[PDB]
């Protein structure tokens, strides 16, 4: 019983947030059989303070999908934009 | 697992 969430982080400068998971990575601490990316960790001031959180599953970045893609890819896609980042995660009601 | 550093 989860959702797909839109949520709108401006970086200030950064995200603010850690990430794990991905295709050929080793998994993430939520959910073992789930290959995507997940946030681990979320910078309690930081500019994703108030919109995400640990455990969000990433599946989309300003119209990119995070499903079957890389850590590193992900990783390096989230550093490239500059400014305005649009995430649809999966959450938890 | 691995966690990717601060971005």
């Amino acid at each position: 019983g989860s959702m797909e969430i839109r949520v709108r982080v401006e970086k200030d400068p950064e995200i603010g947030f850690r990430i794990a998971g991905g295709v050929g990575g080793r998994g993430n601490p939520f959910r073992p059989d789930d290959d995507g990316i997940f946030v681990t960790r979320v910078s309690p001031e930081g500019p994703a303070s108030k919109l995400l959180q640990p455990g969000d599953k990433i599946i989309q970045a300003n119209g990119y999908s995070f499903i079957n893609i890389e850590l590193g890819q992900a990783i390096s896609l989230l550093k490239t934009f500059q400014n305005t980042v649009e995430l649809i995660i999966v959450r938890e009601v | 697992y691995y966690e990717s550093d601060w971005l």
